[PDB]
């Protein structure tokens, strides 16, 4: 299935994924297309942070969902 | 029912081989709690202070992280008004945590991701923040035995 | 000249931060509103709920992702088409003492891009019955001890058999009997194999996993940066300038502001490459941790960056690629960004221009959120 990963600068990245795919697998697909190390990526879906050890399925992410690739970490 | 092997043996090594510059010993009543004393590093704004921390080993330890809180009041970007600390691999251990807390005192300048009020003051008015940390050190971390 | 390239991008990043991408401030505000609409509290004073999220937003502070910083530098020094060509070419693994990168730096204006990987081998295990094992929902990057098989479930959720016999696995499974150690870590320094059958089985399983992991690809990219190596009139004063951001620590603006590019430049080319090569070949975490700190900490944190919980326990590997930089193209890209900023965000100094850009971004974010969550 296809999902869209959108950035703050207005970039949209289209990914071919399976619902079983891990968040880490999504970040490696982003690395393949944009050259960003998965360790220095944050993913957001409908207000919620996507944690690496989880799957797309853990967040009920279905076909043609839009994720946000956040590239400024903030926390505390 | 009682403590797991891991905590018994790690506590023994922690008492036999303490972290240099750090006092850490289990509570006499509940061996999952540790009373910690860290000296303010020389040349830091915390010089002269001694800082008491409580460290707690949750039932999930080491598969979950120890919980840690300053009991001494301290002006630091990574420490809030409750003494909670902002900073987990179950391959790590208590001494690893203590080393990281000590390093926080040696290099208090805030990392970029921090956004709390003390971190912002330390970032925008560093000389004033340092003077404030020294005042709190003298007020709360000294005459504190 | 190449040195002018370095001074200009440093000056502009220092002065302008995130504005270096030449994105209209209203685009950032609108995209941040899209990202953050779910952060706004649904009850109470919604206008006040919106204002809180906008205040807390940081859409006009620079990226601190090292990969985004590298993309920014590549696009500016190479142009969009040139950066796209650079990305198409392959990474080379840095050799043992860095000789292959040394022999790839002729005396021209050059841009290096580095991708560093860490070896993210499993540290956890658990027992499980075959009928219970669901790789989709099971904890990832982890060893599973079944009654008839030993497997590794990688970060992508693929099952990898570790080549043990059913007899071996049955014994190991039934030797680990304490409830606490059903789900635990490998390589725990506090077990004593000579004290119990369980501790011996845990150690034995750890030795099996360690040997199998030697031939399993556990590499995942952890850091990214670029090195500008300008043309030098004499090869004896040829210096290099590393550029980076770092996720948990700092932006490229702060890197430049603290002059760490210049500090690392004082090592010289051979001195820097030799430290980078040792980082990728050393098997000692105490050596690895120091060099990592020296090279990649923000200025002033070199001695604490990789201490305690951040000790560098895992093998690293350094990969690089090199391409030539046309200073006229680089300077033209930087000047067009400067023209964009001066046209759309005019001001007496850089600080005024940055504040104007920020106020405009906050207003765009506010208007979009209020439009979507209130009725005028």
């Amino acid at each position: 299935m296809q999902i869209f990963v959108k950035t703050l600068t207005g970039k949209t990245i289209t990914l071919e994924v399976e619902p079983s795919d891990t968040i880490e697998n999504v970040k490696a697909k982003i690395q393949d297309k944009e050259g960003i190390p998965p360790d220095q990526q944050r993913l957001i879906f409908a207000g919620k942070q996507l944690e690496d050890g989880r799957t797309l399925s853990d967040y009920n992410i279905q076909k043609e969902s839009t994720l946000h690739l956040v590239l400024r970490l903030r926390g505390c | 029912a009682g403590l797991p092997r891991r905590i018994i043996k790690e506590t023994q090594r922690l008492l036999a081989e303490p972290v240099p510059g750090i006092k850490a010993e289990p509570d006499e009543s509940n061996a999952r709690y540790f009373h910690v004393v860290i000296a303010g590093p020389q040349d830091s704004p915390f010089e002269g202070g001694t800082f008491k921390l409580e460290l707690f080993l949750p039932e999930e330890y080491p598969m979950a992280a120890p919980k840690v809180r300053f009991m001494t009041k301290i002006y630091h970007p990574n420490v809030d008004k409750l003494g909670r600390i902002c900073l987990w691999s179950p391959a790590l251990q208590i001494r690893t945590v203590l080393l990281s807390i000590q390093a926080l005192l040696s290099a208090p300048n805030p990392d970029d991701p921090l956004a709390n009020d003390v971190a912002e003051q330390w970032k925008t008015n560093e000389a004033q923040a340092i003077e404030t940390a020294r005042a709190w050190t003298r007020l709360y971390a000294m005459n504190n035995i | 000249t190449g040195l002018h390239v370095h001074e200009k991008i440093k000056h502009m990043v220092k002065n302008y931060g995130t504005m270096i991408t030449g994105i209209p401030a209203e685009i950032l505000g609108q995209n941040e509103a899209e990202i953050s609409v779910g952060y706004v509290k649904k009850m109470g004073n919604m206008k006040e709920n919106i204002a809180e999220v906008v205040r807390k937003s940081e859409m006009t502070q620079p990226t601190n992702s090292a990969g985004k910083a590298s993309n920014e530098v590549c696009d500016l020094l190479l142009g969009t088409e040139g950066a796209s060509e650079f990305e198409k070419s392959s990474y080379q693994v840095l050799s043992g003492d860095g000789s292959n990168l040394k022999g790839s730096l002729p005396n021209k204006n050059l841009l290096v891009r580095v991708e560093m990987d860490r070896f993210n081998a499993p540290q956890k295990y658990q027992k499980i019955k075959r009928e219970e094992f669901n790789p989709e929902t099971a904890e990832k990057n982890k060893i599973y001890l079944l009654e008839d098989q030993l497997v590794y479930l990688d970060i992508f959720g693929k099952v990898i058999d570790l080549g043990q016999t059913s007899d071996t696995c049955h014994r190991l499974f039934n030797a680990i009997t304490t409830p606490f150690y059903q789900n635990y870590i490998l390589y725990d320094e506090y077990i004593d194999p000579e004290e119990s059958a369980e501790e011996a089985a845990m150690f034995e399983m750890g030795e099996i996993v360690k040997a199998k992991m030697k031939n399993i690809d556990c590499w995942t990219a952890t850091h990214s940066f670029t090195i500008f190596v300008p043309e030098s009139d004499s090869e004896d004063t040829r210096t290099l300038y590393p550029y980076q951001a770092y996720w948990t620590s700092h932006t490229l603006q702060q890197w430049f502001s603290g002059d760490k590019d210049e500090k690392l430049s004082r090592l010289g080319i051979d001195g820097y490459i030799e430290k980078l090569a040792l980082l990728g070949t050393t098997t000692d975490s105490k050596i690895r941790s120091s060099i990592y700190g020296e090279l990649f900490s923000p200025p002033g944190k070199e001695h604490v960056f990789c201490t305690g919980m951040n000790e560098k326990f895992s093998p690293l590997r350094v990969k690089f690629k090199v391409t030539e930089v046309n200073p006229e193209i680089a300077l033209q890209n930087l000047e067009e960004v400067q023209e964009f900023i001066d046209t759309n965000y005019p001001g007496e100094n850089a600080k005024d221009q940055c504040e104007l850009y920020k106020i405009k971004a906050q207003e765009a974010m506010t208007k979009q959120l209020e439009m979507r969550l209130l009725i005028e």
